[PDB]
């Protein structure tokens, strides 16, 4: 006979993946930094070396907060946590940050207006792109397994130089398997270190920012993120309680 | 799409092949090479394909078929050697003698449409006259495709003349590489990637036109940010002249529709060299051309016939009569060339990138020129692109290029356009990449991208070219070396991170609360911060309710939902309604998320200088300016709390379930909590508890108001809880319990109090009188009835007494019980039941 | 690489049972005297094949536990005799189950690494020590209060503890 | 009124301290090894010199 | 264990877990933490 008088619930799979990512980096000696969802333009753009009147800033899918002269917004990425962490902590710094981010993107198979990102930031003496690649390889290995196909190619971000994007081979992608972007990364721009009072001749750094929902889609083979963002209990319950 | 760049492979190959004859790669290899050096290939569009007899034809005879509501033509077309075919066509944009592309029976058009000899409109039809869209050549425009005169002979292969074996590449160029918005830049990048000699298609030796004197009076306000302004006229062109097929086709494959040779050469040179060009009618300019800021409320009608409300910061081009162009955005209909224009004055100007960006975003005009000026344009090629553009116009539509030229290069005149030199250590790219590059790798790569490189010991002095204003610091030079060598050669080294301290107390508590609620049957919701429309009106909140003071988003995706949530309940209740409407009527949902609560100190902060660390006060005013964003925990319940099964009919959700969710959160937080009667919408005024930690309020719980439930379409009896986690202090208790093994004495006490005396107050009074011997107290009966009396209620508690050092006697326990009863009598008026 | 899957599962099981009202017991490996006779087990019941300690602190309790229930039931009796009659206890601990391959191994030379076969015979000689999870319940499963008279422990509660562990 | 129909249990404080110690060392990059409670003399004494 | 002491060195420690608990929580007598009375565990919380 059935015996469950108190049916099991479920923490959200996005939150449970965040816990697994967090545990992965904590086991490597890293810590978790935090930041508010409503951010100033100072930390979301300006301190991240974003130009003032330039498409690198204007083309962003930004939720601007009233009034028009408020210079407030819903943060478009977790990268303002880089600024908060470098202002609040002494060097060296090895942190990640997992929180919500907001863009004016309509819901499709891989985009939603309210999503999460996994930010990473390492600032120390003598760090290089090889340390960035070592960290991303551990990130990918722990979430996608040792058989995962990743590739790194040049890109652009105002707060990194050089900049790169990391793709993952998404087998279950709608329309056929293909490379799909996983996140951005690069070496921390010297102007960012200057904006936080750090000497770029004595310290270097790398940083990355990957999609949390995007990671979940690659890990579990979910082609369409609609169910993971609509909040139907039938989506969460098969994942278990998560205790 | 402002970062887009469309160009055909045949044009790219041509520019690259000048310095490396015979260079040709597959479209798949070209895509990978562009990705390896940093150019996102959004789409690779092959033309066609075409099979069977698709032949260039000559419209020989047109007989209009009258009687229909649409003009229909019966055409005879020469398909070669004067072998005529009868074609029925409904288009009108062609006459006798025009070159058209016909698909004869047996041919195959994209995609899979096979042509057959049919009879339409009572006439013979041996094929069809194709359009640009039906041939998978150009965009869907009105009419059929009419090749310009002399493009080909009647009978030529359609796929060969149209170049259907070509491939078009759609690239998304990052905003730091504006030089790649042209065939010049992308062909240079391919020469860097393939280690080829590159011949710049904008150089002087690729001869300059003569300079006798000024071409037109010009006055430039220096504060407008203009870096260069060049003007050379071309007089006496043929208005009836058209652009050849190679030029119109290349414009077509790049997304630009050809109009007249005066405009086509301005767009062709813009795509080839990257410098936007504008054509004016020389005889329509009245007086000295002036570059100045707009006035307060000044107006201007662009060439599209739309009036523009100009700003003080907009840079204009004006003469003595009307405004000729909005600087670097779009020209006006004043000096716009038309079929009447024979004297053309060509304009090659370098505008300030920030000014163009401001104007084009405010007027919503992301034109082909604005997109390039926004990303900086090479100011060293203005006259070169002007001469190339002027010679091309005179070669197509005739005329004489006037040997006059105006070339404003600032005051004083600027003769060197290279950015400042950069001093970088020779091994700096090697250090960043973690790779020991071969000797000379950095110096060779920086020369390929166009920089002069001198060597002095261990330090390189690098002077970037004028088309690379993004190269300002050594880090910029590092990116050029690494991306050309390929990022895949960088090794993988995990950094030895110092010993971390793991999760904080607050992060750990967020996990424990999530585990505790999930194990108790709750399903987590990630709540949207955008409030439902009219939600506080549905709740019946007062106008001055602090929850109404919301932060608002200017550009929400739903126009009726711009307010950010001051409470988590509206999103949870919306998630509850979705589940219930889908047939899942027994739901318990929870959420751990921040809210947004602005105050009167919430305000904007002007730009803080980013060339240094912000001061402590600047950090303080940035933090104080943001709305309060405390972390809340909230939950909603509806339907059956316990399901039905072989054990019984189940149990509906009641307010006590919300009270227990408070105690689930409190135990997970390791804090003690008291619940007190309260009235607070949207909760039921008689089934609402305010939750306190000590004397600090942290939230509310209970059943929702039935009027709120009715107006909101919620399930009946829906319950809710919301607490402020940041108001719950993190506790790190270190218990040291002492367990007494001595036997316990069990006694029950039954106390009559007024019906409105809270049961917790009676228990506290009993506990206070019982003393240290009281180990446990539990209420297990609440009774009303005529035995007790009206306005009264009886409560019965189970008491467990125990001594720490002796076997407690029945009498000693009764003394503690009597003292407990006396305490209840004094504090809540409890009467021992008899 | 942090915790293994098995270490993580031991934590999740502990959290799930504790949140469901169970109190953890760290069970002694020394069996109560005559416990399998109290259970009425057959003489050939594999649980009777126990590893024995030569010098126990209690001379009548030298046998190491092949099951976690005797220690849990002993812990239950202690709580009940002290006036705590509504108890749910659990334990996550290994048991000791010797086989016919359980034997002593003579000294392996320690001036070098033991060979792979020497490692294999050392491991094969020890009794099987699998990790068990166990629980016992008595009294009221749900206490009495303003909601009603409570509910006594029934077999279905043990079946649900299985499903708590399984989930 | 009291509301706890399912009284809370408790993992053992010794086990909870072990979890806290384990988390402390994992946060420093260490891992957790294991071994049986019944041991040979070889590993309990002899191999330990 | 087959490790060259000229190429590798090491340290090791072994501390009491109950002893740590007594120092951390100020528990003078470990009797209650080893007798399994539920009244000893419950004040520490669920531990989830
Ligand atoms: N709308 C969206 N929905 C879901 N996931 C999204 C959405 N937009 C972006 N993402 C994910 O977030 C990742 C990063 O997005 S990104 O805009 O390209 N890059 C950034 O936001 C940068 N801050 C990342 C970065 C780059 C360099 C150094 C640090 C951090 C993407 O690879 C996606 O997986
Ligand atoms: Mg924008
Ligand atoms: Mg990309
Ligand atoms: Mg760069």
């Amino acid at each position: 006979l059935p015996s469950t008088r108190v049916p099991a619930g479920a923490r959200h799979p996005i939150i449970m993946l965040a816990e697994h990512v967090a545990d992965t980096f904590i086991a490597m000696g890293w810590e978790l930094a935090e930041g508010p969802e409503v951010e100033t333009e100072q930390f979301n753009f300006d301190a991240l070396n974003f130009p003032a009147d330039h498409p690198a800033r204007g083309e962003q899918d930004t939720f601007y907060i009233a009034p028009e002269d408020s210079r407030q917004l819903l943060r478009t990425h977790t990268s303002p946590v880089q600024i908060r962490t470098l202002l609040a902590r002494e060097l060296p710094v090895y942190i990640i940050s997992i929180g919500r981010t907001f863009r004016t993107d309509e819901l499709d198979a891989t985009h939603t207006p309210i999503f999460h990102q996994v930010e990473g930031l390492a600032v120390d003496r003598g760090l290089s792109m090889a340390h960035l690649r070592g960290t991303l390889d551990a990130f990918a290995r722990a979430e996608f397994g040792p058989s995962a196909r990743t590739r790194i190619r040049p890109h652009f971000f105002p707060f990194t130089e050089p900049s790169a994007e990391v793709d993952v081979w998404f087998a279950n992608k709608i329309g056929g398997a293909a490379w799909v972007e996983w996140g951005g990364c690069g070496m921390v721009h010297p102007n960012v270190l200057r904006a936080t009072g750090i000497d770029p001749d004595l310290y270097s750094g790398f940083a990355f920012g990957m999609g949390l929902e995007r990671t979940l889609q690659f890990r579990n083979g979910i082609p369409d993120m609609r169910d993971m963002v609509e909040g139907d209990v039938r989506f969460s319950l098969p994942f278990g309680v998560g205790a | 799409q402002s970062n887009a760049m469309r160009l055909p492979y045949s044009w790219l190959r041509e520019v690259v092949a000048v310095g490396a004859s015979g260079w040709d790669v597959t479209p798949g290899e070209l895509e990978q090479t562009l990705l390896r050096i940093g150019h996102e290939v959004e789409e690779v569009i092959p033309l066609g394909p075409v099979d069977g007899p698709v032949t260039v034809g000559r419209v020989a005879d047109i007989e209009e078929l009258t009687g229909y509501k649409k003009p229909i033509r019966a055409c005879a077309v020469d398909i070669g050697d004067r072998q005529y075919r009868e074609i029925i066509c409904g288009a009108t944009n062609f006459a006798v003698g025009d070159l058209v592309v016909v698909a004869l029976p047996g041919a195959t058009l994209p995609g899979g449409f096979t042509i057959s000899a049919r009879k339409a409109y009572g006439r013979n039809s041996d094929g069809m006259i194709c359009s640009a869209a039906e041939l998978n050549l150009g965009a869907d425009h009105s009419g059929i495709l009419v090749l310009p005169p002399g493009a080909a002979e009647p009978g030529a292969d359609g796929a060969g003349v149209l170049g259907l074996d070509d491939v078009v590449f759609h690239l998304a160029i990052t905003p730091d590489r504006g030089y790649c918005m042209s065939v010049r830049g992308l062909a240079r990048e391919l020469a860097c990637a393939y280690d080829l000699d590159f011949v710049d298609p904008a150089s002087n030796s690729r001869p300059p036109l003569p300079i006798e004197g000024p071409a037109w009076p010009l006055t430039v306000q220096p504060e407008t940010g203009v870096r260069r302004f060049a003007l050379r006229p071309v007089i006496g062109i043929d208005p009836a002249a058209v652009s050849p097929w190679w030029l119109q086709r290349r414009l077509l494959l790049c997304g630009i529709r050809a109009t007249c040779p005066a405009v086509d050469v301005t767009n062709y040179v813009m795509l080839e060299l990257g410098h936007p060009m504008h054509a004016h009618d020389r005889n329509r300019i009245s007086g000295t051309l002036g570059v100045r800021f707009a006035r307060s409320g000044e107006t201007a009608v662009t060439l599209d016939g739309i009036e523009r409300k100009l700003d003080t910061a907009d840079v204009l081009i004006v003469d003595d009569a009307a405004t000729a162009a909005i600087g670097g955005v779009m020209g006006a209909a004043s000096t716009e060339v038309r079929a009447d224009s024979t004297d053309v004055l060509l304009e090659a100007a370098i505008w300030d990138p920030a000014a163009v960006s401001r104007t084009q975003r405010r007027l919503h005009l992301p034109s082909e020129a604005a997109r390039r000026y926004e990303r900086t344009v090479d100011p060293a090629i203005s006259v070169a692109a002007l001469d190339r553009c002027a010679r091309l116009l005179a070669d197509i539509a005739g005329g004489e290029v006037s040997p006059t030229l105006t070339d404003w290069r600032g005051d004083p005149p600027c003769d060197d356009w290279s950015p400042p030199p950069i001093r970088m250590g020779v091994d700096v790219p090697d250090r960043i990449a973690g790779v020991a590059y071969p000797q000379g790798t950095t110096a060779r790569r920086l020369a390929q991208i166009g920089a002069v490189v001198t060597h002095d010991g261990d330090t390189l002095t690098v002077t970037p070219p004028s088309w690379r204003p993004d190269l300002r610091q050594p880090a910029d030079l590092v990116e050029e070396v690494l991306r050309l060598e390929g990022l895949e050669v960088i090794p993988s080294v995990l950094p030895p991170a110092p010993a971390g301290r793991g999760l904080t107390a607050g992060q750990q508590r967020r996990r424990t609360i999530g585990r505790s609620l999930a194990l108790s049957g709750y399903v987590e919701i990630l709540p949207t911060p955008f409030l439902p429309a009219g939600v506080f009106d549905l709740w019946g909140l007062e106008a001055d309710d602090s929850r109404r003071m919301t932060t608002r988003v200017l550009n929400p995706l739903e126009a009726d939902r711009p307010q950010l949530a001051t409470t988590l309940l509206p999103a949870l209740l919306e998630a509850l309604v979705r589940n219930v409407s889908r047939g899942l009527v027994d739901v318990a949902l929870f959420a751990i998320a921040q809210v947004v609560q602005p105050t009167e100190q919430t305000r904007g902060v002007g730009l803080i200088p980013v060339d240094r660390r912000p001061t402590d006060d600047e950090i303080a005013m940035l933090d104080a300016s943001l709305p309060r964003q405390p972390q809340h925990v909230a939950a909603v319940l509806a339907g059956l709390r316990e399901p039905r099964g072989p054990w019984g009919p189940g149990r509906p959700v009641e307010a006590a379930d919300a009270f227990e969710a408070v105690r689930i959160i409190a135990r997970a937080s390791r804090v003690d909590v008291t619940l007190r009667p309260a009235q607070y919408l949207p909760w039921h005024p008689g089934r609402c508890a305010q939750v306190f930690v000590g004397e600090s309020s942290v939230g509310h719980a209970g059943q929702l108001h039935p009027a709120v439930i009715e107006r909101s379409g919620l399930p009946k009896g829906t319950c809710a809880v919301e607490l402020n986690l940041d108001a719950i202090p993190c506790s790190a208790p270190l218990p040291a319990p002492r367990v007494s093994p001595y036997p316990a004495v069990f006694q029950d006490v039954s106390l009559v109090v007024a019906a409105d005396i809270p049961a917790q107050a009676v228990a506290d009074a009993v506990r206070a009188g019982a003393g240290d011997l009281l180990e446990d107290i539990a209420l297990f009966d609440v009774f009303t009835g005529p035995q007790i009396g009206e306005h009264r209620k009886s409560l019965t508690f189970a008491l467990r007494f125990r001594a720490p050092d002796r076997t407690l006697t029945e009498d000693d326990a009764s003394a503690a019980r009597d003292a407990a009863v006396q305490s209840a009598a004094e504090r809540v008026g409890a009467v021992l039941r008899g």
